[PDB]
């Protein structure tokens, strides 16, 4: 639906009916947004922190960059030096290319595979399906984090369009 | 008088005197052997 | 009133795009 | 719809105080020399 | 001329020492039958 | 140190990981977690 | 270049490999055995999959109190 | 001088891993808060404390694996090991749900570990402490999520375990107890973290694609070096391109970034004061005035009303196993159902 | 130009327009304060301490007003009921009055600091620029501090010169405003014991005393003076916010969980009263024991007082509310007006039914009746087609002992029924659901309120510290690093140690 | 009075002007629902 | 500046502005009621979380 | 007292709109060079 309310709606049904939780494109999605939001903020810091002085005290720092100058505003040696230090020197970015190279694909791949996950989930390929996986040596049922989650998605399932279904099974 | 409880109040309290104790220790030890040279 | 109060609100947001797009500080090279 | 009747002020002068407080700093700026 | 036990070797089989043991473990596990 | 090609070790270590996780998803089919 | 050996050069020597390939299969090994020989369980207090119920019982074990909870998993423990 | 700053020589050498003053905390509160997750979600069962098998060991997957929290009449025990419920007895506590408090209590105090590592760097290498601020984002979540929010609760049960599923629960009980993608602080959490996602892709792939041809290659990597004094990419360009195509662009590279730091950080933070609310179940579940409609016109609906309905559904019918210590029978004929279903 | 986020800089080197800042701040605060106790006053209805007390009329200043000794209006009444009392001067209204007449006082203090901002009390002697020796400063404030504080706990607290404090019986329904005696022993750091708040402010007190007159004399050392930057007033900003936050987080945790300084006849009860049936195993406990002496069931239920019954209902738990359901708890259940009484249920075959009680976490609930072993007897049906539990066909009544309807039996099932509804809150009470427009949808107390705001403010300044604490010890890069910063100080293996530049290969 | 040599001038250019007016407009389009109830 | 007759009263305790004890002063004894008062804080966090449960402490409304 | 709802809406932005017209042509009156 167009709306806010409407899209929760979706998002609910849409696990009721497809567990999309436990499909892995949508992990991959959420390795996405979650990775960007950390890489943007990480870049965010990062260049804020390595700004080439260029202003006093009291006025706005941004003031030290001009647009269209030729010189880059602030120091990736630096920047890089301290990343470097925080993780190991390796894991860092030095080439510029490089990192906003990375920048622009994790978000943009992990987005791709949360696409993907709602069109093959279109086609009913749901999320992974654990619900009494574990079974003790007489056959009793053990339950996992998995069957927990199961029983919110009856809950889900069994109170959707709560006049529309006639016969036993929602198949579409 | 002490109550169980207590008594295991102390023995956390000695256990993490003591890894911090020889952390400090082995610390100051190896910092102490391999100098920085100015 | 609500109705007239969110209305008013995102008119208010339409305009602000529009100025801020048509009437912003023009960038300038140095 | 059985709003609350007080939302109408909250809302307007959450709207108007910070707008204005933002009206006010940007105008003076363009008045400086 | 290079050291061998340095902070970086400890570092290194802190987490790979465990990391074989605990992969032995889980091996195992995969022929456990109920 | 180098008599050993990085090639080998690659293709080996990789080999390695490849054989302990198909184990793991085998495992997903047989004794506990099977649902069987 | 901070001082230490490339580990380039370490995982392409051979006496890199002469040591490695004791130590890491004993490792693999000690922890196969740790679960074949069922000391997991017993270290770890996980129950065998023979262990979770007792033979007619069908209400799980779980713990209601705080303070005599180490004592009620030993008796839920001593009726399977 | 004296042996404070001889140990301070040593902690401060440039080493493949920095240690640091800061690294006395972090290293051994990190090792042990994965350490301990690993260890649980191998070997440690939730049976006593959940009735929940969750690790390899009986049987469990990467995806269903947890450390999972204690039971809830341990209620917000500390849970140490030496502590008057386990008494010292190490297996005891691994079945009491003692990992969980070692793990939520050593990863608190490695996170601030890390912060500190992060302006003791910034310090040694004379930059400005910005990546820590940022990282008081990812603090303000686990403290409000970890520890604020079962603090308010009954106990530590309703926090989130440690595991993937067990996170899914978590999300899932939210929606049906809380209604908490209602709140506004979600959602501006939500507009922190998309728009986030949103800024790293297009800056990325804008400075990826006004790009100076500084070589001759195709792949033009190699064609930058970190001490070259001139911008890679052509801001001028970018900055017309986004004005034609939406309307509005950066001009100052100084404040793109700092914005790009706002965004995400901002939005975790707002996440995280909804939580706060949520600790005490002060939450923005209902809409007054859609409530006193619906209940006297049977022909009201929106998705409002229809989305109260699935949290119906999924507190009915989730809450006897996942609150096993509230003893829940609800026979069949009370459990909400539409037709059929 | 300073950008709008940075103009109250100004201050950081004008120690006189500071204080006048201060003191405006301190002018607004105390000026809240009086407005928000006139505003309770003017709204608050005194007559009904029992079913309608501050704590259910959205009563924020005054119940800590009561905590200290403030319970008497100028009008005659108390807020322990009574009628005809005389306060003296430090009424409620005399507070209110006061803190107002501070805040004129603090305002023209303001002014005079404003313009006289040019005092040779706040220049160096030796190179006349702005200074503040921030080190005995703080020694002179923690030794004032400690000075009222142990005042405050000898002097007022015990009742020796002043009124004493707000303290109760372990339920909560003789709550009086009385001298408290310090507590020395262990049983002093029990949060619910008066005498350790009492015994704290005298130790702490003297060690404040004694600490002050430290900081008075000695100097600090050079280590710490360099490294906590004590020539820069940006530390003490960070430092104190830490502090604060602190602080902060305390009081939301005592509010929540209770303690002697958060009474609930002041606040209202706790969620975890209701987690642990605190107040229904009390009512059993009387019940049984009037029975035991002989009572009928109708006198052992009549003996419960309505205050005590009225604490077992989940309508007065703090953890029912909801972030923009505003306003008193009397406008969601409305405003109390008596005890039903006890709902007792039974079945045709006259077995005693129990309704399973509402959960905190759940907005609604369903209506299951157990036996006194938990089994299922009854319940309200959702789908009827399959129905075997419903009233209807168990024979379900409900007789009332207690209250307005002590000696009533109900048969017909939807009034049976619907009062099997009411009974999963607990005890059952009639309310005035007319005067205020109530909606009937639960709101939270003071307490709840309180402990809301002060975790999220905590929360906030927490970054405020993070934020003020890397202003201080990077003030030489707040505009940037070195346009000409050594390349060699950044990469690896130049310096033995990281940034000194003494430690080159 | 002597001049206060504290004093500074405010800025507020037209782009944080435009900023901060849509946080403020979005801020009230999101929470005046709320305010509503 | 002003010079006033109470500013003339206060000013010596606004006059050592920087004065600074040597070296590492009393930072030995700062650490020591540091670590006491660490423990006094573990204490009454652990009396209040019924990790640490005295004889004649009962933490609850009944005390 | 029943009075009009929208009293205190008419009164506050009365008072509000023209003292904010006002305080903006004395704002920038203040800051022009001198
Ligand atoms: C950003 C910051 C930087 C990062 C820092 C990261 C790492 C720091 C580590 C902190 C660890 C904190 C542990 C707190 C444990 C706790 O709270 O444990 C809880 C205990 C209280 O114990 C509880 O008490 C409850 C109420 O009991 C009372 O009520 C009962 C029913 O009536 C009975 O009468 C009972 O006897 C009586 O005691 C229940 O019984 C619970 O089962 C029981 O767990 O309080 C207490 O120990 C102490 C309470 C007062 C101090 C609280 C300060 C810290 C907490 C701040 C957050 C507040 C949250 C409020 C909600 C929002
Ligand atoms: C610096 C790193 C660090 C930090 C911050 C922590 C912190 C913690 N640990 Mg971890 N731990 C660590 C390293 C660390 N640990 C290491 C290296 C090991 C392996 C040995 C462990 C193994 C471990 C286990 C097995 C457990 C913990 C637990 C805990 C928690 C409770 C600790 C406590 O109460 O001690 C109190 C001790 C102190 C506060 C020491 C301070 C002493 C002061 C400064 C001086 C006083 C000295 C004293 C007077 C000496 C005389 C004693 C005498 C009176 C008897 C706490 C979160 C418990 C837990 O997580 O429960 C869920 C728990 O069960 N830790
Ligand atoms: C002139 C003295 C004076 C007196 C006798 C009162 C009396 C009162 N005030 Mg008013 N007030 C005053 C001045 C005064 N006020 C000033 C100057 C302000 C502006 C800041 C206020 C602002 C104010 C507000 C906003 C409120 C009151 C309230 C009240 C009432 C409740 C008091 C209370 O709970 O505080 C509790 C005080 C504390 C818990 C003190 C905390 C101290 C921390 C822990 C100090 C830590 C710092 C220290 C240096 C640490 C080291 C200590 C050392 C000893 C070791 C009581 C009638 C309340 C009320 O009912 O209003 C109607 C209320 O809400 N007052
Ligand atoms: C510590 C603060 C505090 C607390 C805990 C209380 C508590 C209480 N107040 Mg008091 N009050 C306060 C301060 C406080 N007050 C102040 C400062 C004023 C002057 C405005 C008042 C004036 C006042 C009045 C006039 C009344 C109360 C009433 C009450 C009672 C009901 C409260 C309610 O319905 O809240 C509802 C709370 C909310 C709806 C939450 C608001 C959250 C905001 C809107 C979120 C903002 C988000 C922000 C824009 C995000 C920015 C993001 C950006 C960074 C990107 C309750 C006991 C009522 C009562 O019953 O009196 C008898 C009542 O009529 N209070
Ligand atoms: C004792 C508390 C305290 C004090 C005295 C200061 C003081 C200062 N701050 Mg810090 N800060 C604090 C706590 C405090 N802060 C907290 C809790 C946070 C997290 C929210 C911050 C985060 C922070 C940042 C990110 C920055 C500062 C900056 C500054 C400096 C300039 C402030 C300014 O000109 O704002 C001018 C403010 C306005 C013109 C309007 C603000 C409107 C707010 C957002 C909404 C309305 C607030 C409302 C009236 C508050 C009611 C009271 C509340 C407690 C309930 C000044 C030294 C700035 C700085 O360092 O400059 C060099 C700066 O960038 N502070
Ligand atoms: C300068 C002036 C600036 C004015 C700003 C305008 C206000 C905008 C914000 C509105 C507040 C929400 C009120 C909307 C609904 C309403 O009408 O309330 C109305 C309520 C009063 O409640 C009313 O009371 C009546 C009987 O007294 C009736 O019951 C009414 O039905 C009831 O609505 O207003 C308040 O309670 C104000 C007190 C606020 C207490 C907040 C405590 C916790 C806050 C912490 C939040 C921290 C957030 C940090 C995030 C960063
Ligand atoms: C019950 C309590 C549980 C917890 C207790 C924990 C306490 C111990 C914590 C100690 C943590 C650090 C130990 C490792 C340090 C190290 O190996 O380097 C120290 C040097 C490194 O060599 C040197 O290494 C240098 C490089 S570097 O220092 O490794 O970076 C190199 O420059 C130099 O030439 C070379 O000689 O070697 C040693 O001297 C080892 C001494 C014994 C260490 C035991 C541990
Ligand atoms: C799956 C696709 C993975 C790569 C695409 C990632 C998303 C692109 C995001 C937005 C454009 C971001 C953008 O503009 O990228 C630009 C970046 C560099 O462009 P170059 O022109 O230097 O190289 C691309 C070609 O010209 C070949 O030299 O592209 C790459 O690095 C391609 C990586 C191929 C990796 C191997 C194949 C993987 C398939
Ligand atoms: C708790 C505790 C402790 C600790 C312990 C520890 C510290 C441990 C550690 C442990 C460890 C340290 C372990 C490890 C493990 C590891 C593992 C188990 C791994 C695995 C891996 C894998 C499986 C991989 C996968 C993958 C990926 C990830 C990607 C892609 C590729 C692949 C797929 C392959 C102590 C004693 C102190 C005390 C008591 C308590
Ligand atoms: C001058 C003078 C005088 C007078 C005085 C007066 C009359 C005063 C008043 C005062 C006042 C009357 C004051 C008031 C104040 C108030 C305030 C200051 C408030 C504030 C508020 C706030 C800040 C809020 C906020 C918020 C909101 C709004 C929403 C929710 C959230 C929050 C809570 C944040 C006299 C006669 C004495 C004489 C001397 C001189
Ligand atoms: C209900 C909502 C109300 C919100 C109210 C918000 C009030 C905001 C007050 C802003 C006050 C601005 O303060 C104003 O600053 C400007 C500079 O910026 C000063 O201007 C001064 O500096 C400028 C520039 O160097 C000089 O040209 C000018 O001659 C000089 O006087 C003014 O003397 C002062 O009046
Ligand atoms: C139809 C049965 C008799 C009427 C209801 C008896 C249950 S009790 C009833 O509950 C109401 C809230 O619904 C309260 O507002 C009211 O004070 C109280 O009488
Ligand atoms: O290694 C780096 C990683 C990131 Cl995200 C950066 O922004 C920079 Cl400048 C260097
Ligand atoms: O429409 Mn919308 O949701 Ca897809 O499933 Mn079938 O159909 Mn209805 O149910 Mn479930
Ligand atoms: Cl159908
Ligand atoms: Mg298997």
């Amino acid at each position: 639906p167009l709306g806010i309310s409407g899209t929760f709606n979706f998002m609910i049904v849409f696990q009721a009916e497809h567990n999309i939780l436990m499909h892995p494109f949508h992990q991959l999605g959420v390795a996405g947004v979650f990775g960007g939001a950390l890489f943007c903020a990480m870049h965010g810091s990062l260049v804020t922190s390595s700004l080439i002085r260029e202003t006093t005290e009291t006025e706005s720092a941004n003031y030290g960059y001009k647009f269209g100058q030729e010189e880059e505003t602030y120091n990736i040696v630096a920047a890089h030096g301290y990343f470097g230090r925080l993780i190991f020197q390796y894991a860092s970015f030095n080439n510029s290319r490089s990192l906003h190279f990375f920048l622009a694909a994790w978000p943009v791949v992990g987005v791709w595979f949360a696409a993907l996950g709602i069109s093959t989930m279109a086609f009913n390929l749901n999320g992974f399906n654990f619900n009494h996986s574990v079974i003790d040596a007489k056959g009793n049922v053990i339950n996992t984090w998995a069957d927990i989650i199961n029983r919110a998605n009856l809950g889900m399932e069994v109170m959707h369009e709560r006049n529309a279904h006639n016969f036993p099974l929602d198949l579409a | 008088t002490i109550t169980p409880s207590l008594k295991g109040f102390f023995i956390g309290l000695l256990s993490g005197a003591v890894v911090l104790g020889l952390t400090f220790a082995v610390l100051i030890a190896i910092s102490q052997i391999d100098k920085v040279q100015r | 009133m609500e109705t007239i109060t969110y209305v008013f609100i995102f008119a208010c947001i339409i305009a602000l795009f529009f100025f801020a797009i048509f009437f912003r500080e023009p960038p300038r090279i140095t | 719809m059985e709003v609350n009747q007080l939302g109408l002020i909250a809302t307007a002068l959450f709207v108007l105080v910070p707008s204005v407080f933002l009206i006010i700093l940007y105008v003076q700026t363009e008045s400086q020399q | 001329s290079y050291p061998i036990f340095t902070v970086r070797w400890v570092a290194v089989h802190t987490l790979a020492v465990p990391t074989i043991f605990f992969l032995g473990a889980i091996a195992a596990m995969q022929f456990i039958q109920r | 140190g180098g008599r050993i090609p990085l090639w080998i070790v690659a293709t080996v270590a990789g080999m390695g990981v490849i054989v302990i996780v198909g184990l793991f998803f085998y495992g997903a089919y047989a004794g506990l977690g099977s649902s069987l | 270049t901070t001082g230490e050996r490339p580990f380039s050069d370490i995982i392409t020597s051979v006496r890199y490999w002469v040591i490695h390939s004791i130590t890491i299969p004993a490792l693999f090994i000690a922890g196969w055995l740790f679960v074949s020989t069922g000391l997991a369980y017993d270290v770890f207090g996980t129950p065998r999959p023979d262990s979770y119920y007792a033979q007619e019982q069908r209400s799980i074990p779980l713990v209601t109190d705080r303070f005599e909870a180490k004592q009620q998993v030993e008796t839920f423990l001593e009726q399977l | 001088r004296g042996w404070f700053d001889i140990l301070d020589d040593w902690l401060k050498r440039d080493r493949f891993v920095f240690v640091g003053w800061s690294g006395i905390l972090l290293f051994p509160c990190a090792y042990l808060a994965l350490g301990g997750w690993l260890t649980g979600t191998t070997f440690v069962t939730s049976w006593y404390t959940h009735g929940l098998a969750s690790s390899y060991l009986e049987g469990c997957n990467f995806l269903t694996v947890a450390v999972s929290t204690p039971a809830n009449s341990m209620g917000h025990s500390l849970l140490l090991l030496w502590g008057p419920e386990a008494q010292g007895d190490f297996t005891r506590w691994c079945q009491l749900g003692g990992l969980w408090t070692f793990i939520a209590l050593h990863g608190a105090f490695g996170l601030i570990g890390f912060m500190l590592r992060q302006f003791e760097i910034a310090r040694l290498v004379g930059v400005r402490p910005y990546n820590a601020i940022a990282f008081s984002a990812p603090i303000a979540v686990f403290v409000s999520v970890f520890l604020i929010y079962p603090l308010g609760q009954s106990s530590w049960f309703f926090a989130p375990s440690f595991g993937v599923a067990a996170i899914f629960r978590f999300l899932l009980f939210f929606q049906g107890f809380h209604n908490w993608t209602l709140n506004p602080f979600h959602m501006m959490g939500v507009a922190g973290v998309l728009g986030g996602a949103l800024l790293c892709a297009i800056h990325g792939a804008t400075v990826e694609n006004t790009l100076f041809q500084d070589g001759e290659g195709a792949s033009t990597f190699r064609a930058f070096n970190p001490t070259q004094a001139e911008e890679t990419y052509s801001m001028v360009t970018a900055n017309r391109f986004w004005s034609q195509i939406f309307g509005i662009a950066f001009s100052n590279k100084r404040w793109l970034h700092f914005f790009m730091l706002f965004v995400p950080v901002t939005g975790l933070w707002m996440s995280a004061i909804g939580v706060v609310g949520l600790a005490l179940n002060l939450r923005s579940y209902d809409f007054i005035s859609q409530e006193i409609r619906a209940a006297e016109d049977p022909e009201f609906e929106t998705f409002y009303t229809k989305n109260l309905l699935l949290n119906e559904g999924i507190r009915a019918w989730m809450a006897p196993q996942d609150q096993p210590h509230e003893n829940f029978v609800f026979p069949e004929e009370v459990l909400p159902r539409g037709n059929a279903l | 130009g300073l950008p709008w986020y940075r103009v109250h800089t100004v201050l950081i080197n004008d120690p006189g327009r500071l204080i006048a800042a201060h003191l405006m701040h301190t002018a607004l605060v105390a000026g809240w304060a009086g407005s928000m106790a006139l505003y309770e006053l003017a709204t608050f209805d005194p007559s009904d301490p029992v079913l309608n007390p501050m704590w259910r009329q959205g009563m924020f200043v005054l119940p800590f007003m009561a905590r200290l000794g403030v319970t008497g209006s100028w009008s005659g009444w108390s807020i322990t009921g009574e009628t005809g009392i005389d306060p003296g001067f430090w009424s409620f209204e005399g507070v209110a009055l006061a803190h107002i007449v501070l805040s004129g006082l603090l305002f023209l203090a303001a002014c005079w600091h404003w313009v006289y901002w040019d005092l040779e009390l706040f220049r160096d002697p030796r190179t006349g620029e702005p200074a503040l020796d921030l080190p005995k400063m703080f020694g002179i404030h923690l030794f004032l501090a400690g000075l009222l504080c142990f005042g405050f706990g000898a002097f007022h607290l015990t009742g020796l010169f002043g009124p004493g404090m707000w303290v109760s019986d372990p339920y909560g329904l003789t709550g009086s405003v009385q001298p408290v005696a310090p507590e020395w022993g262990p049983d002093g750091f029990n949060p619910y014991n008066p005498g350790g708040v009492v015994a704290h402010h005298i130790a702490a007190g003297i060690v404040g005393i004694i600490a002050g007159l430290f900081h008075i004399l000695v100097r600090p050392p050079q280590r710490l003076y360099k490294a906590l930057r004590m020539g820069n007033i940006e530390t003490v900003l960070s430092s104190s916010i830490a502090a604060v936050f602190f602080a902060a987080f305390v009081v939301a945790g005592t509010m929540w969980y209770g303690s002697a300084t958060t009474p609930i006849e002041l606040f209202g009860p706790t969620r975890y009263q209701w987690d642990s049936s605190y107040f229904q195993q009390e009512i059993n406990r009387r019940v049984q024991a009037s029975l035991a002496s002989g009572a009928t069931l109708e006198e052992a239920w009549s003996a419960i007082p309505e205050k005590l019954a009225f604490y077992d209902y989940i309508g007065n738990n703090p953890a029912k509310g909801g972030l923009f359901r505003t306003g008193p708890m009397n406008k969601g259940d409305g405003i109390a007006q008596a005890w039903k009484g006890h709902a007792v249920f039974r079945n045709k075959e006259g077995e005693e039914l129990f309704v399973r009680r509402m959960p905190a976490f759940f907005e609604s609930f369903p209506v299951i009746l157990t036996d006194k072993n938990g089994v299922v007897k009854a319940d309200i049906p959702f789908r009827r087609a399959e129905s075997k539990y419903s009233f209807e066909q168990q024979g379900v009544t409900v007789s009332f002992y207690g209250g307005e309807l002590n000696g009533q039996t109900f048969t017909d099932p939807p009034t049976v029924k619907s009062y099997a509804r009411k009974a999963i809150f607990g005890e059952i009470f009639e309310f005035d659901t007319e005067t205020l427009n109530s909606d009937g949808i639960f709101r939270t107390s003071p307490r709840g309120w309180f402990t809301f705001a002060h975790a999220v403010f905590a929360l906030l300044f927490f970054f405020g510290h993070i934020w003020h604490g890397a202003r201080t010890l990077f003030r030489d890069v707040f505009s940037g690093i070195d346009p000409e910063l050594s390349p060699e100080q950044v990469e690896w293996g130049f310096y033995q140690k990281v940034g000194d530049v003494t430690t080159r290969k | 009075m002597e001049p206060n040599p504290n004093r500074q001038p405010v800025e507020l250019n037209r782009t944080s002007l435009y900023l901060g007016l849509l946080l403020i407009l979005v801020l009230a389009l999101l929470f005046s629902s709320y305010f509503f109830n | 500046a002003r010079r006033t007759w109470l500013g003339d009263i206060l000013r010596p305790l606004n006059s050592e502005y920087g004065k600074v004890a040597p070296g590492w002063g009393t930072t030995p004894l700062m650490a020591v009621f540091m670590g006491l008062f660490l423990v006094f804080l573990l204490i009454i966090l652990e009396i209040y979380n019924s990790t640490l449960i005295l004889d004649g402490v009962n933490v609850s409304w009944k005390a």
